[PDB]
DNA sequence: CCGCTCAATTGGTCGTAGACAGCTCTAGCACCGCTTAAACGCACGTACGCGCTGTCCCCCGCGTTTTAACCGCCAAGGGGATTACTCCCTAGTCTCCAGGCACGTGTCAGATATATACATCCTG
DNA sequence: CAGGATGTATATATCTGACACGTGCCTGGAGACTAGGGAGTAATCCCCTTGGCGGTTAAAACGCGGGGGACAGCGCGTACGTGCGTTTAAGCGGTGCTAGAGCTGTCTACGACCAATTGAGCGG
């Protein structure tokens, strides 16, 4: 329940700094929280679909890697 | 080509509407594209699980992976309604 | 006392976080969020620690690239502050939400 | 004797889909309900895009479906637009849309 | 009884 | 100045034809292909598919160019708008 | 030989009008010509690669469709 | 006696790549030059990325290669960046880059 | 199970004799090799199916390499593949 | 002589 | 709408892929407590966003003039499909047996620390 | 600019675990055949691609004239960055338990493969 506020404003500002951002408007944090929620929902839906297809109960890192590769976001270093 | 069956389906959904020869090539491309999309993801799912059979389970999972939102909910409901009628 | 101008620590932070390769989101709140989101797709779900780590490693790169596009959208408007509209223009152009 | 496609209640060829799955190098074996499921999914999607295209043709006072109507139907529906989002339809045109700041 | 969807009707 | 342009937008947005002349586009396609293999024949359908793809791509790019224009508080699209759209897409 | 000029300024204007563009800067035409040249080169290179793999000298609409399919632009209508 | 990798001058395996090609279900048959060609191409790409990553490590003054060095080698090379353009490297960070208007 | 760690390390020791590699960078290189193998193999499979051929040969791999790798990368990979094939078939 | 690359130099 | 032949369905065997039960241990969850790094709340000030105003120039709209696209037709032949031998290349199978994978082992690259000198950015 | 303080690189010493190596061993690759079709090649046919011509007229090109808009400069006010003091869970390190993933061992039914028999969908 409301765990998206655990992605604190300093963390979002750190991610913006890594992206080269100098000044950040005050409404950026909520927009970033919504965007991250949508992205995570889309990836986790496919990860759980892969989990249930194997009749498993734990989501493997390979489930996440497959859920990412099918969105054109292939990730190295996790198998 | 799926021209005959696309025209059969169109006569079921719109009995008094015709189709062009350029709009039937488009529907053939659509069918041949979506068939490749589902059958390439059912193929991927079988290899991930170390299985050699593409069953209706892989087709259902691939449909749920590729079709958006409410398209998947009804495509699955029609796929399990046809497998039921086919085996009974 | 000794105060820096309000654009200096920002650039120093940019240099610091563009040089490190760590994870910028605290792992426990992110794990809680990942568990909560998955709770709507399956109950009594379990996660490999490596699965949550892969999810974080993907989400953080996604957000960093999004902010890289957002900064370009803000500079295009002759601005240095990134606004929600810059995020929206970036996402609209890369097709995420048109 | 029931052609195996009317045995499931479909207007799409179960036998042809089975042949294509067996010849497409998808797996080493193909199940029995896999062609029935795939043909049911293809037929329903076809009937849905064709449902919207005929409606669009009716709105334009036409009794035929042209690429324009298929494009209009796909892009005016959110889920078929999401599915066919990287798809170019020949002779399809664009959805009529001009922004507010441009309109006087 | 023309064929129709329930996703659209 | 601007009404004949709104009318033009409305005219070409409800039309589905190809907006580039077919002979100059065909010659452009052949000239480009001349750099990969000499004595290259083309099906008529090959060039027609190339023109449909190119016109769709350019209309889609102009749709993003316009958004980048409105973002900078302008109604005129400038080459910097094309460059921003192409960067955000990933083509640059 | 200078066949990129055949993509005339009125044609680029029509392509922009279909995109909803109201005003066009005077340097947009050459930028559009360069963008079109790059897109066409990238597609006709893959089309020709598909053509010479079949030991053919005629570029086929299927070659163009396949060359477009591999860049994420799927074309409906030409097979 | 001899290995088919040593017969081709490769360090990557061609027997393993042959078995992966046969088991991967890409075609009904696999030639006797496809594994050699694929192993040579994979070895060339590995040698390129590693040769650039070992240089990225050496500029940093490290006698090891970490994911950061691989990212520095990939994103700083025009062709490997286009090849690996949809790829996320875990613990790889980003290329240090600040837009010129932001600097004072 | 299986991985390319041994071969990646051999290429590293032959391209950079005194530079080592961490366990995380090896996982990344195994993911890289698997990614590129799957891409080249899938493109070759499509080429074989496009031309109604039931065998993947050296020419399909070469055409897949030309389609996938960009610019001079494709030229050098094609040259290396050709060199290896003519050394093997010799 | 190591396995230097000819694409870069 | 008519002719007919290629593809679809049906019957029956068999071998193996996959379902099911039993087990074993790995790893994922749950909890507790201490540390302290990090988040959070607040105040101040300044630098940036945003609105307004004015200039002038670049883009659009319009009326001639020109240019070549488009259309129809005639013609040749290059090369795409197609078919029928022939053989060479690949799958399949049964020995070997070496290469690569799964555990010990230590020693060095890397991370972490203070005293020191050098270089920052922001003022009076 | 001087310089005073903040941020930070340098020299020099201890952990410290992780990577590079050693070792047994087992199984996957290699070798040596056989069988048989997949692909190559030669011949052939005819489609459809390219090339040229003649006429029209639609569209492109060009020049001109306004004016709408892009951009520059200026002013204001407010919202975000900086810094400091306080609070709060993130994290780290155990401690414990058990759910379930992975792995045999067994058996069965399901799909591939071959043989009649058709009978509908393609071409005209």
């Amino acid at each position: 329940r409301d765990n998206i506020q655990g992605i604190t404003k300093p963390a979002i500002r750190r991610l913006a700094r890594r992206g080269g951002v100098k000044r950040i408007s005050g409404l950026i944090y909520e927009e970033t929280r919504g965007v991250l929620k949508v992205f995570l929902e889309n990836v986790i839906r496919d990860a759980v679909t892969y989990t249930e297809h194997a009749k498993r109960k734990t989501v493997t890192a390979m489930d996440v890697v497959y859920a990412l590769k099918r969105q054109g976001r292939t990730l190295y270093g996790f198998g | 080509s799926y021209s005959v069956y696309v025209y059969k389906v169109l006569k079921q959904v719109h009995p008094d509407t015709g189709i062009s020869s350029k709009a039937m090539g488009i529907m053939n491309s659509f069918v041949n594209d979506i068939f490749e999309r589902i059958a390439g993801e059912a193929s991927r799912l079988a290899h991930y699980n170390k299985r050699s059979t593409i069953t209706s389970r892989e087709i259902q999972t691939a449909v749920r992976l590729l079709l958006p939102g409410e398209l998947a909910k009804h495509a699955v409901s029609e796929g399990t309604k046809a497998v039921t009628k086919y085996t009974s | 006392p000794h105060r820096y101008r309000p654009g200096t620590v920002a650039l120093r932070e940019i240099r610091r976080y563009q040089k490190s390769t760590e994870l910028l989101i605290r792992k426990l709140p992110f794990q809680r969020l990942v568990r909560e989101i998955a709770q709507d797709f399956k109950t009594d779900l379990r996660f490999q620690s490596s699965a949550v780590m892969a999810l974080q490693e993907a989400s953080e790169a996604y957000l960093v690239g999004l902010f890289e596009d957002t900064n370009l959208c803000a500079i295009h408007a002759k601005r240095v502050t990134i606004m929600p509209k810059d995020i929206q223009l970036a996402r609209r152009i890369r097709g995420e939400r048109a | 004797a029931k052609s195996r496609s009317s045995r499931a209640g479909l207007q799409f060829p179960v036998g042809r889909v089975h042949r294509l799955l067996r010849k497409g190098n998808y797996a080493e074996r193909v199940g029995a309900g896999a062609p029935v499921y795939m043909a049911a999914v293809l037929e329903y999607l076809t009937a849905e895009i064709l449902e919207l295209a005929g409606n669009a043709a009716r709105d334009n006072k036409k009794t035929r479906i042209i690429p324009r109507h298929l494009q209009l139907a796909i892009r005016n529906d959110e889920e078929l637009n999401k599915l066919l989002g990287k798809v170019t339809i020949a002779q399809g045109g664009v959805l009529p849309n001009i922004q507010a700041v441009l309109l006087p | 009884p023309p064929r129709r969807s329930s996703r659209l009707t």
